[PDB]
């Protein structure tokens, strides 16, 4: 899963 | 795009609505794929500006721009994270969860899942300002489906990174908070948030029994069996995983994944087409054939030792190497009968074919196994069958040769193995 995510 | 010389004039001015325009600007160029200047705006001081925005209750699109262009700074590296916290983002996130404007609680709700997902330290922090309750608060609706799909999954997410990382795990005050959402949410129809939620379980039941049992208690097991069965890949890997964590931990423990009907689907796993789905399986039943005696016969009771022996014959190396501890074990713990069963599904050749491996861990436990079948064919008076038998598929070729062997206990235990039965 994803650790950190940047919102586009 | 503006540069970033032009939003630092706008942020500095003193017209709200000026600096709203160059917010918004910041926030797009920070939402660029390729290469996003993030430490520029670091270093123009931009943070505590994107910070004091935050609070502006009577200029919402200035607090929801300010959010995004924080939470694309803190999706980023340890630093920028760390940059986002020093500026004194976690408790204006905190205090914007309550916000009437869903899109803003929304994007607090990603900003701290991307500081608590830093580490353990942001992540008690984050817990520490008391983010736990507001968040809770969130789903506090009698069916999830009224919430948009969007807003769940980013909820799901950031509880599932407050459940995230070890040295320490989180605290166990936090943990017990925050189950009982989580057993909601793994029966909340949706791909994404089932995924999360088992993702979350999956590190809760990652350490020491007191930790898997307080899952455990909740319930949780035979709905877990439930996900490991679905077709979306992005599901059954965190529940195997959380299956092979609880499996780790007591006799009893293990028994309820038994009893939730875990070992039907472990034909497909042990098949699966996806490399780390079998290798996670294989060592879910590693764990599974380190039990007792009487789980070690349901192992052989659903036709579980043929796939045993296939995974052993043909699997990413691995993958073997967690079948030939799942064959040490099974024969550490097991009766005369059943590692007789297991010599007759033909588990000797495999397993001397593996001597061959460039890897000392494995030929290791591969002689374990060998020589705890010999002390089964002595209790039988039958060590020379099985003798004449490693000898007819070249075994006992592999075991001369590591007499031969670097390794101390290899040819230490090598050497024994042909003296007394060869």
């Amino acid at each position: 899963m994803e650790w950190k995510r940047v919102k586009g | 795009n503006w540069s970033v010389e032009d939003i630092v004039k706008g942020i500095n001015s003193n017209n709200l609505e000026s600096q709203l325009q160059a917010t918004q600007a910041a926030r797009k160029l920070l939402s660029r794929e390729k290469q996003p200047p993030i430490d520029n705006i670091i270093r123009a001081g931009l943070i505590p500006k994107f910070v004091s925005f935050l609070g502006k209750t009577d200029c919402s699109p200035i607090q929801f721009e300010s959010a995004w262009a924080l939470t694309n700074i803190a999706s980023g590296t340890s630093e920028q994270t760390k940059a986002v916290v020093d500026g004194g983002a976690i408790p204006a996130f905190i205090s914007l969860l309550a916000s009437p404007h869903a899109h803003i609680s929304e994007q607090a709700v990603w900003a701290l899942g991307n500081i608590a997902g830093d580490g353990s330290a942001f992540r008690d922090l984050v817990i520490k300002h008391g983010a736990i309750d507001p968040l809770l608060a969130l789903l506090a609706v009698p069916d999830l489906s009224t919430l948009a799909c969007g807003y769940l999954r980013n909820l799901t997410w950031t509880l599932s990174n407050l459940c995230r990382n070890k040295n320490p795990a989180p605290p166990l005050d936090a943990v017990e908070q925050i189950l009982p959402t989580l057993v909601r949410l793994l029966h909340h129809n949706d791909p994404e948030v089932l995924a999360d939620s088992c993702w979350a379980i999956s590190y809760l039941t990652d350490g020491p029994n007191e930790r898997i049992e307080m899952v455990v208690k909740k319930g949780v097991v035979p709905q877990l069996v439930k996900l490991l069965g679905a077709t979306e890949l992005p599901i059954v890997t965190p529940a195997l995983r959380a299956i092979g964590n609880i499996v780790t931990g007591t006799d009893e423990q293990t028994q309820k994944v038994i009893d939730a009907g875990a070992l039907a689907v472990f034909p497909s796993l042990l098949t699966n087409p996806k490399t780390n789905i079998q290798k996670e399986a294989t060592w879910t039943m590693s764990n599974i054939t380190a039990g007792r005696q009487d789980q070690i016969q349901q192992v052989v009771n659903h036709g579980l030792v043929p796939f045993l022996v296939g995974v052993l014959s043909k699997a990413d190396f691995k993958t073997q190497k967690e079948a030939a501890w799942a064959i040490t074990n099974y024969t550490s713990g097991g009766t005369v009968e059943q590692i007789v069963y297991l010599v007759h599904c033909g588990i000797i050749e495999p397993l001397m074919n593996l001597l061959s491996a460039k890897d000392t861990k494995i030929i290791q436990v591969i002689l374990d196994a060998i020589s705890n079948i010999f002390q089964a064919a002595e209790k039988l008076g039958e060590t020379e069958k099985l003798s004449i038998m490693i000898e007819e598929c070249g075994g006992l070729d592999k075991i001369e040769a590591l007499q031969r062997h670097e390794n101390e206990s290899v040819y230490k235990a090598s050497l024994n193995l042909i003296e007394k039965y060869f």
